[PDB]
């Protein structure tokens, strides 16, 4: 979308220091203990009872990863997540049936680990430019449904 | 909420419906699925094509519960109990969703009662539909539970003399997020670090300071604070969304080993709860 | 927004049999009546005490037109509704100070109006259309936002 190229090299700055793997099951695992409702979808994983459960989960980690690898792809193609996201986007709509409202709820979860896991450094003018980025993907993955 | 003379513009516009009921809440259905697909989701196993046989089912059951509705008004609910956990906890339906619907209900009557569909029989009929939704929409992720109350303690109480310091950075932080909330202080300097928004964000800590000694009484607490907002100013619902975000990031940059998945949970059913509170009195 | 060369059709050919003239003046006075909030930014209307005053108010009438006179343009040129309501844009924001989130309740109140005035005519294809088009119009007037 429409990012300044200093917004567009303040999110890239901060994201390559961005351990993909650990905060892909951090962000998953709270959207889990934060949003319950949305375990309805991860039954597939086993016991999500306790957070202890829930971020002790080997399914849970295993599958952050790969959700924080698409958002690292996007992050590629910042100016036309659509077509990047475009199967993604079908995947979720068709197979999964998810209303596309609760991408914004990962949107703001993942923001939290990035704050969490940055403090200072993860400036109020950081967080706008990341505001921006996570709309801009859940705007493509709610794309493809009909 | 409901007025007698809008409970009477009810009754009547829904007397007029009549045996059709069944029909306008098949179409209203439809409407919807076409209109906004999202909605199709909740309903996977469906069949949706048009003038199908399910759709004209759950259409008539859908028109029965709004009888129910119109014929205990007073008591909403209570005749919806059912409605209500079937909703929020079995199905699990998204707010946002109750809005679309109510709208493709509006537009089916005003498409059907050309004489009656006056601008206040729209008024009255847009608050009833939105009160039956507030109520299959009551039961969600709500309550305060005692574990809870302790993580908002051992947190709030872990911030201080730095909450002064916290909801200016909180107003901040949304100001430069969420551009579109200055359309609530146009004639402040919200530039950073101004004396507008710190002078500003200690009175929010300083409610939220107190929404904490009051955990269990924040209707009673926030009263004045809820006229303000929701009456005085009326500041649309989404944008305390957004205020609730911004306080999270800033506690959470903060206050880190802190803000455990646990904490975490709890400070946003807290903040969602106040969040309500100041809601409320909007209609 | 995106809306297929048969929708886009469908629009139009309604749009014909609109009278904006007097389709304008009933969408502001349901916006006044409907959502009385609202008129907090048309205190210089004058009486806006009782639907029948509404309604029946000369400024009210007048300034439907107006709003109603730039959907027509939004129509007009549907393949570029930014270009066309970034005026307005800049209006809204920086002169009158409007959130945004009451753009939605304007498009609301046309589209039962016109449901009102075509009834059956005013099939469930032909509200997608429209609902379209109103999502695109509020979208448009909500981008030079800042
Ligand atoms: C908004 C950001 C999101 C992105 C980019 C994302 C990404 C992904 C990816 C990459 C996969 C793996 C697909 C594969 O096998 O290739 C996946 C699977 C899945 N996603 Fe998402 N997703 C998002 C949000 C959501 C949300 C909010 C929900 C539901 C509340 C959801 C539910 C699912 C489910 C149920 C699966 C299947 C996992 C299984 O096999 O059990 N996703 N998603
Ligand atoms: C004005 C609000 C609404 C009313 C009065 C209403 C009413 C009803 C009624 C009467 C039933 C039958 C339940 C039963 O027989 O046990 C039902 C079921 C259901 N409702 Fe709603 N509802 C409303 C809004 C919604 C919304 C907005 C959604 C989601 C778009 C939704 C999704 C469903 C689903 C998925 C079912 C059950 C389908 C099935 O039988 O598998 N409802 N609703
Ligand atoms: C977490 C929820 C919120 C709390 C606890 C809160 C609390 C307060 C308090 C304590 C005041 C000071 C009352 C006074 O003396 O004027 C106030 C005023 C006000 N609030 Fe909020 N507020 C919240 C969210 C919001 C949001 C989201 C907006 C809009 C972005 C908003 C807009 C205003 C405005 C415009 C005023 C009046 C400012 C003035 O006096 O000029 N509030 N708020
Ligand atoms: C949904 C799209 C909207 C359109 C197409 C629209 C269109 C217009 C137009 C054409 C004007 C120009 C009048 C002039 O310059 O002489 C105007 C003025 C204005 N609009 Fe909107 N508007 C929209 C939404 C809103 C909403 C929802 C509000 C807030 C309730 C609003 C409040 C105003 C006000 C108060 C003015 C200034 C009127 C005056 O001169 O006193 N508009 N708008
Ligand atoms: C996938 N979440
Ligand atoms: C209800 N559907
Ligand atoms: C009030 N902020
Ligand atoms: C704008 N009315």
């Amino acid at each position: 979308m429409h990012l300044t190229p200093e917004e567009k090299s303040a999110v890239t700055a901060l994201w390559g220091k961005v351990n993909v793997d650990e905060v892909g099951g951090e962000a998953l695992g709270r959207l889990l203990v934060v949003y319950p409702w949305t375990q309805r979808f991860f039954e597939s994983f086993g016991d999500l009872s306790t957070p202890d459960a829930v971020m002790g989960n080997p399914k849970v980690k295993a599958h952050g990863k790969k959700v924080l690898g698409a958002f690292s792809d996007g992050l590629a193609h910042l100016d036309n997540l659509k077509g990047t996201f475009a199967t993604l986007s079908e995947l979720h709509c068709d197979k999964l049936h998810v209303d596309p409202e609760n991408f914004r709820l990962l949107g703001k979860v993942l923001v939290c680990v990035l704050a969490h896991h940055f403090g200072k450094e993860f400036t109020p003018p950081v967080q706008a430019a990341y505001q921006k980025v996570v709309a801009g993907v859940a705007n493509a993955l709610a794309h493809k449904y009909h | 909420m409901l007025s007698p003379a809008d409970k009477t513009n009810v009754k009547a516009a829904w007397g007029k419906v009549g045996a059709h009921a069944g029909e306008y809440g098949a179409e209203a259905l439809e409407r919807m699925f076409l209109s906004f697909p999202t909605t199709k989701t909740y309903f996977p196993h469906f069949d949706l094509s048009h003038g199908s046989a399910q759709v004209k089912g759950h259409g008539k059951k859908v028109a029965d519960a709004l009888t129910n509705a119109v014929a205990h008004v007073d008591d909403m609910p209570n005749a919806l109990s059912a409605l209500s956990d079937l909703h929020a906890h079995k199905l699990r339906v998204d707010p946002v969703n109750f809005k679309l619907l109510s709208h493709c209900l509006l537009v089916t009557l005003a498409a059907h009662l050309p004489a009656e569909f006056t601008p206040a029989v729209h008024a009255s009929l847009d608050k009833f539909l939105a009160s039956v939704s507030t109520v299959l929409t009551s039961k969600y992720r709500g309550v305060l539970s005692p574990a809870d109350k302790t993580n908002v303690k051992a947190a709030w109480g872990k911030v201080g003399a730095h909450a002064g310091e916290y909801g200016a950075e909180a107003l901040e932080r949304m100001f430069l997020s969420f551009p579109t909330t200055k359309t609530y202080f146009p004639h402040f300097d919200l530039s950073h670090g101004s004396a507008q928004v710190k002078g500003h964000g200690k009175k929010v800590a300083d409610a939220l300071t107190n929404a904490v000694a009051h955990v269990d009484d924040m209707p009673n607490a926030l009263s004045a604070l809820s006229d303000l907002h929701a009456h005085k100013l009326r500041v649309d619902p989404v944008n305390f969304k957004l205020l609730s975000h911004c306080l999270l990031v800033t506690l959470a940059a903060h206050l880190p080993a802190e803000f455990t998945p646990a904490v975490h949970a709890s400070l946003d059913k807290f903040l969602a709860s106040v969040s309500t509170v100041l809601t409320s009195k909007y209609r």
